[PDB]
């Protein structure tokens, strides 16, 4: 009779990425009109993270669903709309992400 | 159509 202990199933975080120069150290996948990264979800997902890049230093993990970037919601966004938002984000990139337990 | 983009 081992009772299941309390466990987090889903998280929504606000992560602030800091890049003085160069990149955010992440790749994104998916978007409206593209093949899904996870099952049927058409949302923008983080497909990889550089270990020596800023995103890893901010807590960004692989599989995080990208919901918002510095005040722009990416719900139902085409892939190139997320792309443009991220490239055009300045030195501080605060994003809202949806995370799921593995 | 599958896009992946590093930024």
């Amino acid at each position: 009779l081992l009772i299941e202990p309390a466990r987090i199933e889903e998280e929504e975080l606000t992560l602030t990425i800091l890049r003085q120069t160069g990149g955010l150290g992440i790749s994104i996948a998916g978007g409206k009109g593209s093949t899904p990264y996870k099952g049927d979800d058409e949302g923008i997902f983080i497909s990889r993270v550089s270990e020596e890049g800023p995103a890893a230093r901010a807590g960004v993990r692989v599989g995080d669903k990208l919901l918002e970037v510095n005040g722009v919601a990416l719900q139902g966004a085409e892939h190139h709309e997320a792309v443009e938002a991220l490239r055009g984000a300045g030195t501080a990139v605060q994003m809202r992400v949806w995370r799921e337990r593995m | 159509l599958q896009s992946e983009t590093s930024v």
